[PDB]
């Protein structure tokens, strides 16, 4: 009947392409030549109408040697298995003696340059190299132990024995390998000879290779404390860098997508989206928004808004008019878009460049944020770790450096600002900057690496602002709309103000046709402000 | 000029894809398998005097089976296949122990090698011929005598002698 | 509440050289135990020297002809060992170094001490660090590995516990632990691994065991950089439901230290707390446990995370403060106990782990 | 560049006292003839060269051997065969090759700068695009696919050809004791059976009749 071509017409429609509508009809056919059950059939549809619960169900009502896992595989049945002297019945009944794996990959694999900073290579060197020099001490030392050991043993006997006394390949020690191992990089290529003497003899070889050993050790030993000397300075310049596995790279990627062309394509992007869900049908409402931001803090706000007029008030391509009407704009306007002067939402018709400002400014007040939260997390930690410590009897419960005191990580904060500032007019060398900045934040130190750049642009869109007569128009309109009390207000009001809102809408339709208009919805909760932006 | 080849694949796709080798003794040696075919085939017609050649042509599979087996017959999977082969029984019969799926892989290379001899057009076409007839009965019963059920798989051992 | 604990050390086992450049060093083991020296904790442990393991006893798993094979291979006979070199997959991955045998009896011996003890009801926790091998197979050395002491292990223990669960934590796939135990219902094998252009290059999700064998090892691939939060949120279910379905008599936990952040082969963000409170959830269950060692190629992590976990086994709190102590200067220029993970991205994503995580529970559903 | 390897070792020591294969087309351990450039494996001589085998001194191909060699010297299908294996002794041992008829047969990406390519492709489970994930394509059809929303997911990315959820080669590949070619030749039924849109509606109409005919 026609249920099954509106069916099939409706699964055109949300499917989009003819190819996997075919594969789709390769499967019912496949289920046409009695060679698929139903239970199975419904089983091979799944992945073609799995997100339609819909199409799923009314179709259900519709309707009415061996090799296993991916890397184990079987040996043959006339292999003759290696023979075990050692099988009791457990052996038997529990070993697995069919199925194998296969390593596809060996270890230490081309993995230098894949993952791993630059800096954690030094670190790693400089690891396999106090590894060698400490083994070969180690070495040398337990071998002196042991034979300091044996010639005790021989100096507590009658002299007639002595000469009787003989020892075997362990060399008084534990292990077969180690001594004649330690002997042999002590000695070279004469090591077979001591090695006969002192297994012949043992009472007048080993006073002169103990003495020789001490010797060798004494000179590594020395050796060893300016090679550690040496190696400090080393951990101290790459370990906080090793810990940073972005900021080489987050610099390039912020000082891209902080462009005006990367901030319209993202939100373009989800705009040509939501067209095509809409185009399919898709159970979606044609009210979402299109991306969803939150601040959390006005006192962020406030000190976002003194670090764009700290840095626009040393400008001096902008005059003193200018600057003027910047300040009126982030000081007073910004803040009554914010409404800081529940259910509370304010609406904001904007052109391109007032959303380039906004999410920049959105940007910046998350990364203070993020910045503001480490802090606190680090004085929480420091207090509840010095709290921890205080009362900690250690092993009864059966140099270095100095950590910055409470007063400064507290202060940590306000000296980043400081610091920003600083780095704002040029004052500080960006390299000083960044390692002062890794140095109090350790990995998250990142975030505010590129602020001064992301300033500057917020700097130049607030120019732009100021410069051009469409922002003027529709920051006009929007205070002549309000004034009416139809653009934003009550929750609960929308109805009866959604008409005149359209009129607004209008408005904004007439007065940039031929630019991009976006909508930005305020919304006030428990403190926070979620900002919603979508296109039109 | 072969007839229901694609068998081949599957011997490829188990012998260079799936990593899957053949059995050393598997059974029915090649040489087995021509005398099976020189007794099969001398029963066909009734006075069959042209067997002075057929044992003849079937005796020159074997020899065509012996120096040829291991240069361009083989694939660098089955290489130390038969570097073991030839390190354990070199005294043996080399024409022999490697299977049946082995053999229909010189009649394709042939195909291309013959293009290098300038035979005359009588015994050219005689030889075609036979070829032709022994692939069709190969297709007769390639299921009787094909079994690629019975192929085990190379432990990390072998993976290291062969690459 | 506090119990008496097992500690398995041979002092010989860090002087073992493993070549020059090779990731793969005992060494840190003998720091390990001297971080525990000056930790003060050998007075609330008994440290025993593990009896070397006798060539009968390493062919319970392993044919004679590979105990032969490393009984007898030696650095200066290479020439006429080659072929079997080949054949037995000793060379640049595995090295034959000098008393390659005795490093292998000593890690063996003193992981089937422990397993002995363990049987015998003297102690219900044992600890050896320089074991964990787990990338053994029956006949041939891999993954640095060339004795599986852990299969020898969990062997000595089948003996008087009927069910055994192994937890593997080592950023590698524990490929012959599992394909020891691939096919028998006495063994679980819950493994953790990094998944995808690494070694083994086995363990997927759809691995599951054979014939009797079947549903009974459970593998988790993961991508690079997890972090101690996702580790604890998808450990702590899993392992609960694990022993809730298996309801075992022994564990078996691979203490691989690899997984840690900054590691020179692994490629995860752990922590060494993250680390540890895996030991810390394994021992909330009460069941004789048997922890090993294994991976940990960062070797000043590798000897904080083994020093943290053999304190937390002890059920103490140690200082953050690190002692004096012989290699001191290794653990610059913080010289903290704890380590700080990196800011690496965290390729796994929550909904990732929520259908590896669901995936795995419908799995272990099947249990009888 | 400061290593610091050298002086460690140098104060460590003991004193003592004072590219491809020409036949297989590969790589691997290969043996250069000093005549011409070509290169052979060790299994690729004839007859194939063992370790021990190897003379001092230059190594010489096969080709160049007969090319100083004939310097130097400067119905029975018996006949046929003695010419076989005469031709089958002057070959090289390269390979087997089968033949060509049988073993033959971008835009969802940031741009250079870094950029969501427009118009936008996206998921088929989210219809979201590769912004939040990278986005994978199927070579059979161009449906794109996440990572992550596969059921199971992938962990890795598929380095080969990769067969998506929806293409129904899935319950075919399900057996794992059928041949290769068996599972071939059904793949490439459905590789060419299109535009048959009359017989499946009838088809499926006729299955829908809750009273069989
Ligand atoms: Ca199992
Ligand atoms: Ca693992
Ligand atoms: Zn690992
Ligand atoms: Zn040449
Ligand atoms: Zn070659
Ligand atoms: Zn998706
Ligand atoms: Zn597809």
């Amino acid at each position: 009947t026609l249920q099954e071509f509106s069916f099939f017409d409706k699964v055109r429609r949300v499917l989009k392409s003819q190819e996997v509508y075919e594969n789709f009809l390769r499967c019912i056919a496949l289920f046409n030549q009695e060679l698929v059950s139903g239970s199975e059939l419904l089983q091979l549809v799944s992945p073609f109408l799995g997100k339609f619960p819909e199409l799923f169900a009314q179709f259900k009502s519709f309707l009415g040697c061996k090799r296993i896992g991916s890397s184990y595989r079987a040996l043959p049945k006339t292999y003759q298995q290696p023979k075990c002297s050692g099988r009791t019945a457990i052996c038997k009944e529990v070993l697995n003696d069919t199925w194998v794996s296969f390593p596809s990959w060996s270890e230490d694999s081309t993995f230098v340059s894949s993952k791993k900073t630059p800096y954690e290579e030094q670190l790693h060197r400089c690891e396999d190299e106090r590894f060698e020099l400490d083994v070969v001490l180690e070495t040398n030392l337990a071998t002196i132990r042991v034979l300091e050991s044996v010639q005790k043993k021989l100096s507590r006997m009658a002299p007639e024995d002595q000469e009787k006394f003989r020892l075997d390949d362990s060399l008084g020690g534990t292990s077969e390998v180690i001594q004649r191992r330690a002997i042999y990089r002590i000695y070279g290529d004469k090591a077979p000879e001591i090695i006969e003497s002192l297994k012949k003899n043992p009472v007048t070889a080993v006073p002169v290779v103990l003495k020789r050993l001490k010797a060798k050790e004494e000179e590594w030993r020395e050796a060893q404390q300016g090679f550690n000397k040496i190696w400090r300075e080393q951990y101290e310049k790459a370990y906080l860098k090793s810990l940073d596995h972005q900021a080489v790279n987050f610099k390039q990627n912020d000082t891209k997508a902080l462009r005006s062309k990367s901030l319209l394509n993202e939100i373009e992007s989800v705009y040509d989206e939501h067209q095509e869900q809409h185009s399919e049908g898709r159970s979606a409402p044609s009210s979402e928004p299109h991306l969803i931001f939150v601040y959390e803090d006005r006192q962020i706000l406030e000190d976002a808004a003194a670090l764009i007029s700290y840095y626009v008030k040393r400008q001096p391509a902008i005059q003193k008019e200018d600057q003027g009407t910047i300040h009126q704009l982030l000081h007073q306007f910004v803040p009554s878009l914010f409404f800081s002067q529940d259910d509370v939402y304010s609406l904001f018709f904007a052109n391109n460049n007032w959303y380039f400002f906004l999410r920049l400014h959105q940007t910046l007040c998350s990364r203070l944020l993020k910045i503001y939260r480490q802090a606190q997390k680090q004085l929480l930690e420091y207090r509840t770790e010095k709290e921890r410590e205080k009362l900690l009897c250690e092993g009864r419960r059966e140099l270095r450096l100095k950590q910055p005191s409470e007063v400064e990580l507290e202060e940590y904060y306000p000296a980043f600002l400081d610091m920003v500032r600083s780095l704002l007019e040029g004052s500080i060398d960006p390299t000083q900057y960044e390692d002062t900045l890794r140095e109090m934040f350790t990995i998250h130190a990142y975030v505010g690496f590129t602020m001064d750049k992301l300033v500057q642009n917020i700097a130049r869109q607030l120019h732009h602002l100021v410069s051009d007569d469409v922002c003027l128009k529709v920051v006009e309109l929007y205070l002549n709309e309000k004034k009416r009390g139809a653009a934003g207000g009550n929750l609960s009001s929308r109805c009866v103000r959604a008409a005149r809102e359209t009129s607004y809408q209008w408005k904004a339709e007439r007065c940039m046709a031929d630019e991009n208009c976006f909508k930005v919805m305020f919304l006030q909760r428990k403190g926070q402000v979620i900002m919603t932006i979508e296109l039109l | 000029p072969e007839e229901l080849k694609p068998w081949l694949v599957d011997d490829w796709d188990l012998i260079t894809r799936q990593k899957q080798l053949f059995y050393l003794p598997a059974k029915k040696n090649v040489d087995s398998i021509l005398e099976d075919y020189a007794n099969y085939k001398k029963s066909r017609g009734n006075t069959d005097n042209k067997e002075y050649a057929v044992n003849e042509v079937v005796a020159g599979i074997k020899e065509y089976f012996n120096v040829m087996l291991g240069t361009q017959l083989l694939y660098k999977f089955e290489r130390p296949q038969y570097a073991e082969i030839l390190a354990d029984h070199p005294d043996a019969p080399m024409s022999q122990v490697y299977g049946a799926p082995h053999l229909l892989r010189l009649f394709v290379r042939i195909g291309a090698m013959l293009a290098y001899t300038p035979l005359d057009e009588k015994s050219l076409a005689l030889l075609l011929n036979y070829l032709h007839d022994f692939l069709k009965y190969l297709a007769k019963n390639s299921a009787t005598l094909f079994s690629a059920s019975d192929y085990e798989v190379a432990p990390p051992e072998y993976h290291r002698k062969a690459v | 509440g506090k119990k008496k604990v097992c500690y398995y050390y041979d002092g010989d086992i860090g002087n073992y050289y493993y070549g020059q450049g090779h990731p793969m060093k005992p060494h840190r083991i003998r720091m390990t135990h001297n971080l525990l020296l000056n930790y003060g904790l050998y007075r609330k442990m008994e440290i025993y020297r593990p009896h070397k393991a006798t060539a009968e006893e390493m062919t319970k798993y392993h044919s004679d002809e590979y105990i032969k094979f490393l009984r007898s291979i030696r650095p200066d006979n290479m020439s006429e060992y080659s072929k079997q070199m080949q054949r037995f997959n000793v060379g640049e991955d595995c090295p034959v170094f000098d008393g390659l045998f005795e490093f292998c009896q000593l890690s063996t011996g003193g992981s089937v001490a422990g397993a002995v003890k363990l049987n015998r009801q003297q102690t219900d926790m044992a600890v050896n660090w320089a074991g964990g091998l787990h990338h053994a197979k029956k006949s041939e050395a891999s993954g640095f590995c060339y004795v599986n002491d852990i299969v020898l292990a969990i062997l000595e223990l089948l003996k008087y516990h009927q069910r055994v669960l192994y937890i593997d934590i080592d950023i590698h796939h524990g490929d012959g632990v599992e394909e020891a135990f691939y096919t028998t219902d006495r063994v679980m094998t819950v493994s953790f691994h990094k998944y995808g252009e690494y070694f083994p290059g086995t363990g997927d999700l759809r691995d599951i065991g054979a014939g009797k064998g079947k549903y009974y090892a459970v593998n988790f691939p993961m991508r690079d950089g997890i972090d101690d939060e996702s580790y604890g949120q998808i450990f702590k279910p899993i392992i609960s439901k694990v022993m809730e379905m298996y309801q075992p008599s022994a564990v078996v936990l691979q203490c691989g230290a690899d997984s840690l952040s900054g590691d020179r082969l692994g490629c995860f963000n752990l922590t060494v707390k993250g680390h540890a409170k895996c030991v810390e959830v394994v021992k909330t269950f009460n069941l004789p446990l048997l922890m090993l060692g294994g991976g940990g190629y960062t070797i000043r992590n590798v000897a904080r995370c083994w020093t943290y976990e053999t304190a937390v086994a002890l059920d103490c709190e140690i200082p953050n403060e690190l002692p004096y102590n012989d290699y001191f200067e290794y653990f610059g220029p913080d010289f903290k106990l704890h380590i700080s993970p990196s800011n690496m991205t965290n390729q796994n994503t929550p909904e990732y782990m929520e259908k590896i995580k669901q995936r795995l529970f419908e799995n272990l559903r099947m249990l009888p | 560049s400061g290593g610091l390897m050298e002086q460690i070792q140098a104060l460590l020591a003991p004193p003592k006292t004072d590219d491809s294969c020409d036949s297989c087309k590969e790589g691997g351990d290969l043996l250069c003839c000093d005549h011409c450039p070509a290169a052979f494996h060790l299994q690729c001589c004839n007859p194939p060269l063992s370790e021990e085998m190897l003379p001092p001194g230059e190594w010489m191909c096969h080709r160049c051997t007969v090319r100083r060699k004939k310097r130097e010297q400067k119905p029975q299908l018996r006949r046929p065969f003695e010419l076989l294996i005469a031709a089958a002794m002057e070959r090289n041992p390269t390979q087997f090759q089968l033949p060509n008829e049988l073993t033959c047969t971008t835009q969802h990406e940031l741009d250079h700068n870094g950029l969501v390519p427009l118009p936008v492709k996206v998921c088929f489970t989210c219809n979201r695009s590769c912004r939040v994930a990278p986005l994978i394509q199927c070579d059979y059809c161009p449906l794109l696919f996440h990572m992550d929303c596969l059921e199971p997911p992938l962990t890795a990315m598929p380095l080969g050809r990769w067969m998506c959820p929806n293409h129904i080669e899935h319950v075919v590949l399900n057996q794992k004791n059928m041949t290769l070619s068996n599972r071939c030749q059904v793949f490439d039924r459905f590789q060419d059976t299109v535009s048959q849109h009359v017989v499946k509606v009838d088809f499926l109409n006729r299955i829908h009749k809750k009273h069989p005919p």
